[PDB]
């Protein structure tokens, strides 16, 4: 369990911990799920928290989050993210692949925005974003 | 400058992947 990995999981935790108080509540999980277009019932929220809430106090602290995330062992989050973008797995993110992710995550797009995004990331000028370019941009 | 859009997507993708973990 290296210090580098623990830091990456801390950053992930902070995307859920809306008040920064070090715990994830059902309300905070529900807020994130709704911003992604999902609408879990308050009972599904409680059951997701419960499967992770080792001490039974009803909220998820960082050690409990770390246990959940550790169990699955996947690759580093940044490699995981690249695979989401590069759906055909050839090691390059195309304009069509970037449009797909933007659409799936509910981000409005224009062709000129997408071209400028690739252009900013595209160090070698081949018209696509490879892994090295992706990591440097992110 | 479009780095903010890339970073917004990365943040949303990470939240989505953690939610998937909670669903499992
Ligand atoms: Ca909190
Ligand atoms: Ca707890
Ligand atoms: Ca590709
Ligand atoms: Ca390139």
């Amino acid at each position: 369990l290296t210090e580098e990995q623990i830091a990456e999981f801390k950053e992930a935790f902070s995307l859920f911990d809306k008040d920064g108080d070090g715990t994830i509540t059902t309300k905070e999980l529900g807020t994130v799920m709704r911003s992604l277009g999902q609408n879990p019932t308050e009972a599904e929220l409680q059951d997701m928290i419960n499967e992770v809430d080792a001490d039974g106090n009803g909220t998820i602290d960082f050690p409990e989050f770390l246990t959940m995330m550790a169990r699955k062992m996947s690759e580093e989050e940044i490699r995981e993210a690249f695979r989401v973008f590069d759906k055909d797995g050839n090691g390059y993110i195309s304009a069509a692949e970037l449009r797909h992710v933007m659409t799936n995550l509910g981000e409005k797009l224009t062709d000129e925005e997408v071209d400028e995004m690739i252009r900013e990331a595209d160090i070698d000028g081949d018209g696509q974003v490879n892994y090295e370019e992706f990591v440097q941009m992110m | 400058s479009k780095k903010a859009v890339w970073h917004k997507l990365l943040s949303k993708q990470r939240k989505r992947a953690v939610v998937a973990c909670f669903r499992m």
